[PDB]
């Protein structure tokens, strides 16, 4: 699998991004910059401007019709309104799917990083503390037996080497905290936004159906409140299109060059080799962790050889301390299982799949949901404008 | 940190028997790696016998096969060489060595066959 | 994470299974046996009987009404048709998402299995041929070895041990062939079904548009063609309901216990130890690959140290087979790289995540899509029946 920018990201990214003074600004994604923010609020204000122009058109046409076919166009307005609600339902569902995909990928990355950190801490503590305590006990009992104390010092030195080469690994405490904060913020914003958009769709369908109800038969006095609610939802739909366009432009500017942005965000918290390793899997290249894991496994094999030999060549001479020599071997083989797990978690594929899934989620699903919500806003604005400007229609006398 | 002590060397007559002991202090005998070397006054140091660490597998050179046996005495932290059927060109300075990195060859135990 | 048992799967599995002549059947997923096909055919015949009853009732009611707000009811039926088309679009999109997710999960599992097989085959071939060739060349050039041929023999021995251990690893050629076949079949069937159901949606939209156009002007030829196409389209909608209900029942009752079925099928393909490890991820337990990987790692470390000793102690002595000894050192470094690339792809994490994602695609999204599609079929049948009910008053009125 590989990541390439699909056509819609390229099309949206090429949309001009200028400030309030129309000055061209670097289009690279950088939310911290004030200039980029002002660039996106420029498109927001452009959307507000076209909203104002559309309202001016409605008021002018309404006053012209009042001072100075039709029912088919009203029915058509209702139909396009319903189609807009449907398209918006699909787009909101897709955007929610993208947001949940991003949250799931972030949670998977959090779990895999916390597993690495937990294994690092557990192995370091286990080896250093418990191995030193046991080794002190063996040196206590193996006293006055030279070669045995020399081998004990050897395994102590190998333990020190393991501790050094294992601490020489990234510690993702702050990375875990950042991932957790991002996941919680995404959850809050996404849930509230989905509630808001579901409420908007419900109100849109409700007002469309009940406005057509008045036109159909029975009472006709509803149309005044129907017009008021239609105008409110029309301005709300214009604001929705503004927000959706701004968010889509920002997400596309992120998605065109996501690897560079991620690599230049995690600059001090994370090493450069590790990030370049996870973002671009080095199937042809060499894993940066390979040397540390190799030293770890070589040291563990040497420990196992020495301890097994000690078990086999110390029963007759001492007949004691074998009750904790079995314990030190059990500790070593548990650490071997820990090493297998650790080299299974630090692999490029594990985090790279999560990152690629998050990228596909955000870009594909989220931004297609975004332009589909923008299209919903456009059709809703069109149908709302037509149904508001349908005219007094004799006030149904 | 390791030291080597060689003992048992002496002057012997052709076809006798003797045992050399190469004491160890920093590496356990026949537990990491063991090796036995010799050298004549004018000559290059030459291999005679060796022990592999765990399995007690021993090998001997062609000219020395079937006459010397080298053992593993874990009780007193020592390696023995049992020389049997000595011949006059077996007169040389004998050594034991290792190839582990704990250290290297120690000193000599003179064995002369007359 | 573990596959939690959902609720709608349980509800759809709780439906009685009768087969052909009121036998309780078993309701435990068993493809390729007569009882299960009989139950699915029962469900299909139930929907066919419902179609026949609907047809007979509609014809009889129409004849009775002819022999003895309707425009509003026709417009309501058209609106229900449009809503059914939208919900069918949603259901088909969800079903296609589930099918593509299943195909992608199977593709990734195939990639991991192919990688495992490529790695094991490459390492065993490289070792058994190139490494044996290199010791054969070095043994002869080394003259009067003695001390050295023992180390060379041990290297050959431990290489034999590691190659035996790697041969003990399962071979996944048959599994990847089966996965390729399943993926190809899934792609072909899903593409054809998506195209057919999109054609059905197009037919429904077109016939609804013709009905709406003919409701404006009372034209006999247009009404006749519209009704002739509508009856045909309702028979297809009922048949689609039949097929979709049968498929939904099958998928739901496979969902209630997928692990036992996938274990039953994989009784000769893969040893039970491997499948029980992959399906569950008992993170607090052991792993069937632990011992062979431990032996691989120990062999590689010990051959590393022995070859390094020979290299750094033989150049001052012989310096003739130095290219050969560098060659075996390079082979050993490469085997270290492939080992670190091997103990991560055989891990529980990747395949368990693939299995959970495939399940979620086929069971969460897939069954939701099938239920939505069945709801679309039922709504289309109801709307077509309501439209037909307005047929007698469409003529002469
Ligand atoms: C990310 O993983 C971390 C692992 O540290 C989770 O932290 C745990 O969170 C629970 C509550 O959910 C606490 O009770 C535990 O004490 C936390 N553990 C530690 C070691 O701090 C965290 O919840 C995960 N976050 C997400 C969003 O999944
Ligand atoms: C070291 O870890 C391994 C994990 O398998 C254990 O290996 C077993 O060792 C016993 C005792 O020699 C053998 O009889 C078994 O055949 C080994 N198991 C396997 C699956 O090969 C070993 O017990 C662990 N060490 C300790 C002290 O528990
Ligand atoms: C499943 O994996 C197999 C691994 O063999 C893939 O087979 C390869 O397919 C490519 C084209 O996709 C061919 O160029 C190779 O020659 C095939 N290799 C062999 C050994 O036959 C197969 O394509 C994969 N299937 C899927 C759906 O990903
Ligand atoms: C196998 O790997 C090592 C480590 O990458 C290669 O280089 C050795 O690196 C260590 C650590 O810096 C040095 O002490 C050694 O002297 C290096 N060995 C050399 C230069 O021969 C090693 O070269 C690799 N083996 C081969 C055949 O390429
Ligand atoms: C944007 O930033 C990039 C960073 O490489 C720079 O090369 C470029 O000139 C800047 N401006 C534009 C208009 O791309
Ligand atoms: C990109 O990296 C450079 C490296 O010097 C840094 O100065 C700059 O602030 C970074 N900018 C962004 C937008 O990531
Ligand atoms: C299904 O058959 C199994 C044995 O194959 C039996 O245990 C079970 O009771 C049967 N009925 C069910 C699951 O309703
Ligand atoms: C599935 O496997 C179980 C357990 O081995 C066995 O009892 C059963 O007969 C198998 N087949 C079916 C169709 O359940």
């Amino acid at each position: 699998v590989d990541y390439i920018a699909p056509w819609w990201v390229v099309w949206l990214h090429s949309v001009p991004h200028v400030g309030l003074r129309l000055q061209p600004v670097n289009s690279t994604f950088s939310p911290g910059d004030e200039s980029y923010q002002e660039s996106l609020l420029f498109l927001g204000l452009v959307a507000a401007v076209c909203l104002g122009l559309n309202l001016i058109f409605l008021v002018a046409y309404l006053v012209c019709a009042c001072h100075c076919c039709i029912t088919w166009t009203a029915v058509v307005a209702g139909l396009i309104c319903c189609a807009a609600v449907g398209v918006g339902f699909y787009g909101n569902s897709e955007t929610n799917d993208g947001a949940y995909q991003l949250m799931y990928s972030l949670d998977d990355a959090n779990h895999t990083f916390s597993g690495i950190d937990a294994l690092v801490s557990g192995t370091t503590q286990k080896m250093k503390v418990d191995l030193e305590q046991h080794l002190a006990r063996l040196s206590e009992i193996f006293a006055a037996r030279g070669d045995y104390l020399q081998t004990l010092k050897f395994i102590q030195q190998m333990a020190g080497s393991v501790v050094v080469q294992l601490s020489g690994l990234p510690v993702w405490r702050e990375v875990t905290m950042e991932l957790t904060k991002l996941s919680d913020q995404t959850g809050y914003v996404e849930y509230y936004r989905w509630l808001s958009y579901l409420l908007l769709f419900i109100l849109d369908l409700v007002i469309c159906l009940i406005a057509c109800l008045g036109l159909a038969k029975r009472s006709k006095c509803l149309l005044a409140s129907m017009l008021c609610c239609g105008a409110l939802s029309l301005l709300l739909s214009w604001a929705s299109l503004a927000a959706d366009g701004s968010a889509a432009v920002a997400t596309s500017d992120f998605c065109v060059a996501p690897d560079t942005f991620i690599l230049n965000v995690t600059e001090g918290q994370i090493s450069t080799e590790v990030t370049r390793y996870y973002l671009y899997c080095s199937q042809s290249g060499s894993s940066p962790f390979q040397q540390t894991l190799t030293t770890f496994q070589r040291a563990l094999t040497t420990m196992q050889i020495q301890v097994a030999g000690l078990l086999q060549f110390a029963v007759p001479l001492f007949s004691t301390a074998e009750e904790d020599l079995l314990a030190i071997q059990l500790l070593l083989n548990s650490s071997e299982s820990s090493l297998h797990q650790l080299t299974a978690m630090v692999d490029c594929r594990g985090l790279h799949k999560d990152y690629l899934d998050a990228l596909a989620g955000i870009c594909y699903d989220g931004l297609q949901g975004l332009l589909y919500l923008g299209l919903f806003s456009f059709l809703a604005a069109l149908a709302f404008s037509t149904m508001i400007c349908a005219g007094p229609r004799a006030w149904k006398h | 940190q390791v030291q080597l002590v060689e003992s048992g060397g002496g002057l012997v007559q052709a076809g006798g028997s003797l045992r050399l002991s190469c004491t160890a202090s920093g590496f356990p005998v026949a537990f990491a790696q063991m090796k036995w070397y010799r050298q004549a006054p004018g000559k290059e140091r030459e291999w005679v016998a060796a022990i592999w660490s765990m399995g007690n597998e021993t090998t001997y050179a062609d000219s020395v096969k079937g006459r010397f046996t080298i053992s593993r005495d874990n009780a007193k932290n020592t390696v023995y060489l049992q020389m049997n059927s000595l011949k006059p060109e077996d007169t040389a300075v004998y050594y034991c060595a290792v190839e582990v990195g704990y250290g290297y060859h120690g000193q000599g135990t003179q064995v002369t066959v007359s």
